[PDB]
């Protein structure tokens, strides 16, 4: 009774992943994009800060 | 600068004079080894010597040898031996006489060998249960030409140098195994690394002796390829 | 999503032929130096033959040295096992298994007991 | 011709500059080339360094012109700092052997035997002991003991500023600074040569079942090349009753120096891991 | 039989990739094909913490963004202090084999684990100012690769024992346990909500696993090899993998499904560290070939290069204000880029 109980594991775990909300693909690149435009002034790596403002001289 | 920006710098002064020393001090003479192989071979009796990870120190002429045998872990082996990239040499264990685990063993050394880590790391062979090997030969009841066919292709090196009470049978299946060892060793071989191989049984007690010279001859190689001459 | 299941096999007389095809999907077939495993009944899995990812190289267990034979196919994806002149020992079941990382010619994980690249097995049974 | 001998000179004071200077900032920037061995070479290049800025600068001012332009006691000065820094990077070049001999030898104890105590030790002998010699054979004139008055037709004859070696001084130097120096160089770099022979030996025979020649030949070619010659005929000078032209023996010195020019680039610049940290820089 | 449920188990498979499919309108590289790039990106080693004798295998920063903790093979756990490189403390690791390191979001305690099983936790503020062991993490059968702390009494470890497990550090027992990877799990990221967190196996597949509730929340397969690294979006709605197959690759949580893939033709060495920057459009990957690669996580195409390691990098992080990516490679030398 242990292959069969791991098949039941992998059975009940497949079905609790498949009934969940999935959104669309292009709604959450639309949400990541969003995110990256509206944070992207808040990233010294991405925007150079001033040596003055650097704290690793 | 300020009161707390010097202790500051003392204590990182302080802290550094601190490691280095002690690296130098556990560092110095003191060689760190892999020991591998299989539950059937003997590696906890490798060394006569006189929870996640185990631990043997020992040494021979004033060096400190320390060997990692790594037994409280999955099988799956590809992701804690690379934590092992800079030993000075892997103990590789092999039974002699299971031949039915002996291409396992044959295709982990391999595994061992060409691995991309590990490309470095030269193996000392140590193919133990000599005794049951050479009883196993001179009983026939097990046939080592059926789980190898290429064994009856195979004659005994010219340079052998067997043990003169000692049969040609059981001279010509060992260093078969050796060879076939060898071989894998040989054939992917960069250069790099070089394989050792011995012949140690349940009582033999210069294994500390053999690691010793083969450490000794895989450093004095490493040091000649540094200096450009090898 | 990286499933090799394998075809073929099934029950054939001793001393036959039965070839063994398998199916590789979600990754690059001609990166991964596929393996054969073989686990008989009551006992661990034993490693059958090796084919590297340019098929070049290629090498094969003692046991069965001559009367098996592996082949890829790197456009089809699909690597096979030429069994032919079977013998009772043969009866095992059979995982098509891939080595953990491309462009490496080391395989650590293949024999294991629960390792993640393998199939569900096609059982051959000789008698 | 002189001229033209001059421009060689400048090109041979250039180079040592160049290269010594090359291997001590590497030293002395890079911290992975800290160990021992490179400290020893550091120290090596310090001494060929200074060998090239302060006796070579003028030693080929007084050579292709025969007339010591710059007085008598900067004269001893110049031939007692000559003697002090070639012996210092002969003696550099001996250390830098044994440490090679110790680390292909005696690879386990390697790091012990030779660590950063004896490498200090190594370079104060190797700067205190030529220094207090040369100095002194020149400040308290020990070589004119044996045949001042051989000396009297000399500088008489030598009409300038050579440096002079009566019977002993010539020996002493030679087996002091020259054949001590050189023996141990030869007695370890052909030790090696056979051990580096034989595993080079089994590894190819057992593939089956040359590096070291190249490698140990340039090493004790390029010393040998550019110091025997000088050292021999220095020995044999107090014999022949000096029949050994000048410019011959400027050759001769300018050959040792040669060795200086030569030294980073045998010792530093010949092995990969200097050439990789280079590459850094 | 075991049949019925075999198919079963393939038919709820083969409708979840339907549904994926459904739900996979049009592909981020596409959202994206119409925004400028980053451009090239150069970050300058402005600091060189020096101190390891050995092979640095990992590395945390602090919450404050000043104070990291540095692991190595020698034996010891070294934390620095980035903008002065004065090494405010040392402890001398019981066990040399540490694979993972951590620092506390309080600042106060500093986690290591490695091939010993146990998740060793260090008081830092201790009243006689001497970093002193609290608990000996024991319960895991194999191998720890990353743990991570929740609160100063929480934290979560991943082991190659294929299970994330949640701690109690005050009690030193398995508060809640987490199961279902086939193979070792070799990195978590927890999610800024604290929630939740991914985890990346051995079995080229991550999950995500809610705290609370001890189950695994969804499953992502997309990657073709092995995966080692993993780290959260700033979102926390989506993270990226690195794996020996050399591709990073980025997952949506809620679109239960990967985005893209970074990979490349050149790059064929596989991938030890994986970290975003604070808006997360930088996507920096930690590969073992000696030197990073800066991946504009938007377009999936390359952006820079943080090349001066001589050794294969192991650790990759960047601070929680994103001033600054420590590097950790296995030449001993531990350097920070901006
Ligand atoms: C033309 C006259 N000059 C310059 C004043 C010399 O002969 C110098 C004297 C030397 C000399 C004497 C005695 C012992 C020694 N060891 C190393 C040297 C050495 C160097 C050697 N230099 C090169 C030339």
């Amino acid at each position: 009774t242990a292959s069969i109980a791991q098949a039941r594991k992998l059975v009940e775990q497949l079905k609790m992943e498949a009934n969940i909300d999935r959104i669309k693909v292009s709604k959450a690149a639309a949400d990541l994009m969003a995110y990256c435009e509206a944070h992207a002034k808040e990233d010294p790596l991405l925007t150079p800060v001033p040596a003055s403002e650097n704290p690793f001289r | 600068v300020s009161a707390e920006d010097k202790a500051a710098a003392e204590r990182s002064k302080m802290i550094d004079k601190n490691l280095r020393e002690d690296g130098e001090k556990a560092a110095a003479a003191t060689h760190r080894l892999l020991l591998l192989g299989a539950d059937n071979s003997g590696k906890s009796t490798i060394v006569k010597q006189m929870s996640g990870i185990f631990e043997t120190k020992f040494q021979v002429d004033k060096v400190n040898f320390h060997m990692f045998d790594v037994g409280a872990q999955r099988d799956e082996r590809r992701k804690w031996i690379q934590c092992f990239n800079d030993v000075t040499a892997i103990i590789f264990v092999v039974d002699s006489s299971d031949y039915n685990r002996l291409q396992e063993a044959l295709n982990d050394f391999k595994s061992i060998w060409n691995n991309r880590w590990l490309r470095t790391i030269s193996v000392i062979l140590f193919l133990n249960k000599q005794d049951l090997l050479a009883e196993k030969v001179l009983a026939g009841k097990s046939k080592i030409e059926d789980y190898f066919p290429e064994f009856a292709r195979y004659t005994t090196p010219e340079d052998a140098t067997p043990e003169p009470g000692e049969d040609p049978r059981v001279t010509r299946a060992k260093y078969f195994i050796r060879d076939e060892f060898l071989r894998i060793s040989t054939a992917s071989g960069d250069g790099r690394h070089y394989c050792y191989p011995h012949f140690t049984c349940s009582v033999d007690t210069e294994n500390a002796r053999r690691i010793f010279n083969d450490c000794r001859d895989i450093i004095q190689r490493m040091h000649l390829r540094q200096y450009e001459l090898l | 999503q990286v499933q090799l299941q394998e075809s073929g096999g099934g029950l054939v007389q001793p001393g036959g032929s039965l070839r063994l095809s398998c199916a590789a999907s979600g990754f690059t077939f001609s990166n991964y130096k596929m393996n054969w495993v073989r686990q008989a009944p009551g006992k661990g899995l034993e490693w059958v033959s090796d084919i590297s990812q340019s098929g070049a190289s290629i090498s094969y267990t003692g046991s069965v040295k001559g009367r098996f034979t592996i082949s890829r196919d790197n456009a089809k994806n699909t690597l096979y096992l030429q069994m032919n002149s079977l013998k009772p020992e043969d009866t095992a079941v059979y995982y098509c298994a891939r080595c953990p990382a491309p462009f490496t010619r080391d395989c650590f994980d293949v024999t294991s007991t629960t390792y993640a690249y393998r199939g569900q097995g096609t059982q051959v049974t000789v008698s | 011709v002189r001229a033209s001998l001059y421009s060689l000179m400048v090109l041979i004071i250039l180079t040592t500059l160049v290269g010594n200077l090359i291997v001590i900032v590497s030293i002395s920037h890079f911290k992975q080339l800290h160990t021992p061995t490179n400290w020893l070479i550091h120290s090596m290049a310090t001494v060929d360094f200074l060998l090239g800025c302060l006796v070579m600068p003028y030693s080929m001012v007084r050579s292709a012109e025969h007339c010591w332009y710059f007085g008598e006691v900067f004269c001893k000065i110049h031939t007692s700092t000559d003697i002090m820094l070639s012996s210092a990077s002969i003696f550099h070049l001996s250390f830098i052997s044994i440490d090679r001999y110790y680390a292909v030898c005696d690879p386990l104890r390697y790091k012990a035997k030779m660590n950063i105590l004896v490498i200090c030790v190594m370079i104060f002998i190797s700067w205190s002991v030529p220094a207090v010699f040369a100095f002194g054979m020149i400040f308290l004139e020990l070589n004119f003991k044996g045949a001042e008055e051989i000396y009297y037709k000399h500088v008489h004859c030598r009409g300038g500023c050579s440096v002079f070696f009566s019977k002993i001084s010539g020996v002493l130097t030679f087996m002091t600074s020259f054949y001590i120096p050189g023996s141990i160089m030869l007695c370890v770099y052909y030790r090696i040569y056979l051990i580096a022979k034989e595993q080079a030996r089994l590894i190819s025979d057992a593939n089956q079942k040359r590096k070291a020649v190249k490698t140990l030949g340039i090493v004790m070619g390029v010393f040998l090349i550019c110091w025997c010659p000088f050292f021999i005929c220095t020995v044999m000078d107090p014999f022949l009753h000096y029949i050994i032209p000048p410019t011959l023996n400027d050759v001769l010195i300018w050959f040792g120096y040669l060795n200086s020019t030569f030294n980073p680039m045998v010792y530093a610049f010949f092995y990969p891991w200097f050439r990789k940290a280079l590459k850094m820089m | 039989e075991l049949d019925q449920l075999r198919q079963e188990a393939e038919q709820l498979k083969n409708q979840i990739r339907d549904a994926r499919k459904a739900c996979a309108d049009a592909t981020l590289s596409q959202i994206t094909n119409n925004i400028d790039p980053v451009g090239r990106i150069q970050m300058r080693t402005r600091r060189t913490l020096r101190g390891h004798l050995a092979k640095i295998y990992a590395m945390h920063w602090g919450t404050d963004s000043r104070l990291l903790v540095s692991a190595s093979q020698d034996g010891k756990l070294i934390i620095w202090d980035s903008y002065t490189t004065n090494k405010v403390h040392a402890i001398p690791l019981r066990s040399s084999w540490v694979m993972t390191c951590a620092y506390a979001p309080s600042g106060n305690y500093v986690a290591c684990g490695g091939l010993d099983n146990i998740c060793s936790i260090y008081n830092l503020k201790t009243r006689e100012g001497n970093v002193r062991v609290s608990r000996e993490l024991a319960g895991h059968t194999g191998y720890l690769s990353c743990c991570r702390f929740l609160d100063d009494n929480q934290i979560v470890t991943s082991s190659g024992d294929t299970t994330c497990a949640l701690w109690d550090i005050e009690t030193g027992q398995q508060t809640t346990t987490f199961t279902g990877h086939t193979g070792d799990v070799m990195s978590l990221s927890l999610a800024p909500d604290t929630r939740l967190f991914v985890s990346g196996a051995c079995d080229a597949s991550a999950k995500l696993w809610d705290v609370r509730e001890g189950m695994c929340r969804q499953t992502f397969t997309g990657h073709e090899s092995d995966i080692n690294a993993i780290c959260f979006f700033p979102n926390g709605n989506a993270f990226a993998t690195g794996s020996d197959d050399a591709t990073c690759r980025l997952f949506d949580l809620r679109a239960d499904q990967e985005l893209m893939t970074y990979s490349h033709d050149n790059i064929i060495c596989g991938i030890t560290s994986v970290s975003f920057s604070k808006s997360g459009r930088l996507l920096l990957a930690g590969y073992d070939d000696f030197n990073c690669n800066v991946w504009d996580a938007l377009k999936a195409d390359r952006a820079g290069v943080l090349a001066g390691h001589d050794n294969r990098v192991s650790c990759l992080g960047v601070t929680d204000d994103g001033m600054a990516v420590a590097t950790g490679s296995w030449d001993s030398f531990l350097k920070i880029w901006n």
